[PDB]
RNA sequence: ACGGGAUAAGUGCUGAAAGCAUCUAAGCAUGAAGCCCCCCUCAAGAUGAGAUUUCCCAACUUCGGUUAUAAGAUCCCUCAA
RNA sequence: UUUGGCACCUCGAUGUCGGCUCAUCGCAUCCUGGGGCUGUAGUCGGUCCCAAGGGUUGGGCUGUUCGCCCAUUAAAGCGGUACGCGAGCUGGGUUCAGAACGUCGUGAGACAGUUCGGUCCCUAUCCGUCGUGGGCGUAGGAAAUUUGAGAGGAGCUGUCC
RNA sequence: UUAAGUGGAAAAGGAUGUGGCGUUGCCCAGACAACUAGGAUGUUGGCUUAGAAGCAGCCAUCAUUUAAAGAGUGCGUAAU
């Protein structure tokens, strides 16, 4: 996981949703998995 | 609701018993009882239940197709019930069946012991390939993630637990 | 009951007399030791010659205790000084010969070379 | 469950197997009996009532506890039972494998029972903080004026006051403490005693409930 | 250093909104020395003052007030766990 | 929590630093616990997230706060509470009278740069705290046994097969 | 209007979570997902670079079996 308040798309695949009142971001390859906060 | 729009869901040769806040489903393995929500409405015409969804509003429409994809599993694993299969990749990997529990064997200094639940069969194949049938879609998906969760494939090698078509990202370590 | 400064005679002919003990090791905070309990020590008075030297920093192992110690019979040992044996790392003596009695709780640490060596074991 | 009350006699030394040294408290657990069983639809709990020490009938004109008085001895009889000294409740027993009026035997230990242990501690009195707490004393020369005294209570203006719980001197010595996990060493039905190994709390003559661990 | 529940991070199942996908919106699980309970002690001045068993009850007397007095305490005295 | 800026309370007095005794809170986590990712093969390690229950050593040279070192430890955490705590203790430091070195000054003397020496008061009124009693209350009076709304305590960790 | 107890503590920046106002384009000759059915070849042709034939990095980036595809969008890739 990547927490940083400045959560963006990296590769085309990693999409971005919302979980529990969280952004995440959510890409096959887990190094691009991310969270706001 | 586009899924909503698709709500004609024709029982084939099971029963559809409404109760008011709750839904029960009788085929040739009975006894699926919900209580699925109020907001919405039901009917059956002669041989399709349709579901409607009133005053267009955001929560209406999510709940329409919620309850119209419940109701369309229920009555279909109620018919046909569903099937979903896994399995061991390792060496010195060996599950069986005791009987209606399972046991696993994964190196530890302590064998696993899989206590089965209701409506739930196991099937061993070749003691490395084991495939779970019920008629609770949410239920036997549950049991196979419990089940893989116990070792799940291992990245380097695959060692682990697995189902059938998933992949699994090996790093040449 | 060895607590730091104490000074132990030494009861082998590894070269070294007299022994003063830096650190009883264990858990934090032990502030005693005991028969079979190991130490860290400094050598204050050697003999000329031998293998280690005045101001050498070493471990060693408590034999013969004056506070001695109880058993599970209710039976006691006591002696009349403090003494030590000074080891490799590996519970083996530095030395070859080993002087005076030694207590019997050294077999219970795994202590067969010195307990084999040692004149009467009690 | 199988809890009695016995009188602390002291303490004595037993040799067990392989000749191992066992220290042991002797009680004399004597004439204990059942006084009253409360339930859960009259009293809201299950528990047995049970008295120990026979003490002597009514008498016109006594003065001391040694005599039963008019409630005691109707308490009493209802059992056919005499007066009692001391009368305490269990309620870990099972109440209907009781019966009022039944003698609670100290047979009801074999050994190797596990028990727990309940009394008063003795009794010091009024006592510091270097004693009642283990706190450490002040330097006995270099110019020191500081010896058992307390320290600091407090910090300052900031919480301008002294917490609750400072630990403080005052009165140290008769509580209730139990002690848990010992272990029953024999038992002697002649003499009626237990042996338990190890010590319990309290003085001797005193008050002691053995009851059976949970754990 | 146990064990029960509910939870955090996190892993999930089913599943739309958005014919797909999605751990979440509705729902079902799992999940920590942390929270609650379990363990020990104090505790009805808990003015909300609780409950059980047993004992006692006036001769007048609105048995109020009375001398009485009962159950029961105390004064006093010998003592200490 | 620093060095400062301001000069709002206190100059008919608000005790200065270290150390001892005694604690209490926070988390921006030193150990233990749970997890994600890894340029994580295992052993490990690095980074990030959750988390404050408990625990968090003894000595040498230091006035020393600070710092270096010796041996351990699962770890030797960072801070706040009048840089916590002198009507609880020392008084090593600084600074008062004495004296001396160096420097400066015509000099009396100064530096704050060094050095030896150099008096630490108080019978607790109120709040507060630790214990321990008397009075009254609780729809009759008493002896005994109790429930438990609440409250406090406890909570650590290692090596070996 | 808001669904956070915001209300009842700030910022650079980051995101959808909803309302409003316009402009503009997408379509029964059926839009926007998603199924599968085609993935090319003379051709890496050339500098042909560790060979590389979507990839040391510069391409030369041409017809098109075809209702319809590129000297390969793109997964890739030791190269395939």
């Amino acid at each position: 996981m990547k927490v940083r308040p400045s959560v963006k798309p990296i590769c085309e695949k990693c999409k971005v949703i919302k979980r529990k009142g969280k952004v995440m971001v959510i890409c096959e390859n887990p190094k691009h998995k991310q969270r706001q906060g | 609701s586009r899924v909503g729009k698709k709500i004609i869901d024709i029982p084939s040769d099971v029963t559809v018993t409404f109760d008011g806040n709750h839904v029960t489903v009788k085929g040739p393995k009975g006894e699926l009882s919900r209580t699925l929500n109020e907001r919405m409405t039901f009917k059956q015409e002669e041989n399709t239940i349709e579901v409607v969804r009133p005053s267009d509003s955001k929560e209406d429409r999510t709940n329409h197709g919620t309850t119209r994809a419940l109701l369309n599993n229920m009555v279909q694993g109620v018919s046909q019930g569903y099937v979903k299969v896994l399995e061991l990749v390792g060496v010195g990997y060996r599950a069986q069946m005791q009987g209606k529990d399972l046991i696993l064997n994964v190196g530890y200094s302590h064998p696993v012991e899989i206590k089965a639940e209701e409506n739930i069969t196991f099937s061993v194949e070749k003691n490395t390939v084991v495939k779970v049938e019920g008629i609770s879609k949410e239920q036997v998906g549950a049991l196979a993630s419990n089940i893989r969760s116990v070792r799940p494939p291992e990245p380097y090698k695959g060692k682990g637990i697995r189902y059938q078509g998933e992949y699994v990202r090996r790093k040449e370590g | 009951m060895i607590q730091q400064e104490t000074r132990l005679k030494v009861a082998d002919n590894s070269g070294a007399r007299e022994v003063l003990t830096i650190k009883v090791l264990g858990g934090s905070g032990r502030k005693t030791a005991n028969i079979g309990d190991v130490i860290v020590c400094t050598v204050k008075n050697a003999t000329p010659g031998g293998v280690v030297k005045k101001g050498d920093v070493v471990k060693a192992v408590i034999v013969r205790t004056k506070s001695g110690v109880r058993r599970n019979d209710g039976s006691y040992i006591k002696f009349d000084e403090n003494a030590c044996v000074i080891i490799r790392d590996d519970k083996g003596p530095r030395g070859t010969r080993i002087f005076g009695p030694v207590a019997r709780e050294l077999r219970e640490g795994n202590f067969m070379k010195i307990v084999s060596l040692a004149p009467e074991v009690l | 469950t199988k809890g009695i009350l016995g009188r602390k006699i002291g303490m004595t030394q037993v040799f067990g197997e392989n000749g191992e040294l066992i220290p042991v408290t002797v009680v004399e657990a004597k004439e204990n009996v059942v006084l009253q069983k409360k339930t859960v639809e009259v009293d809201g709990y299950n528990a047995i009532q049970v008295g120990f020490e026979d003490k002597k009938a009514y008498k016109k004109d006594a003065k001391s506890n040694k005599y039963a008085n008019k409630p005691a001895e109707g308490h009493a009889k209802k059992a056919d039972a005499a007066p009692k000294r001391f009368i305490r409740e269990f309620r870990n027993v099972d109440v209907d494998a009781y019966e009022v009026g039944q003698e609670v035997s100290v047979d009801t230990f074999v050994a190797g029972d596990v028990i727990d242990v309940t009394g008063v501690s003795k009794g010091k009195g009024f006592q510091g903080a270097i004693k009642r707490h283990g706190q450490s004393r002040g330097p006995m020369s270099h110019g020191s004026h500081f010896h058992r005294a307390p320290g600091s209570v407090g910090m300052a203006s900031d919480a301008s006051r002294v917490f609750k719980g400072q630990k403080m001197p005052g009165r140290m010595g008769g509580n209730t403490v139990t002690v848990q996990n010992l272990e029953v060493v024999q038992v002697d039905t002649e003499n009626k005693v237990i042996l338990v190994k190890g010590n319990v709390p309290g003085p001797k003559k005193g008050l002691v409930e053995i009851r059976t661990s949970i754990k």
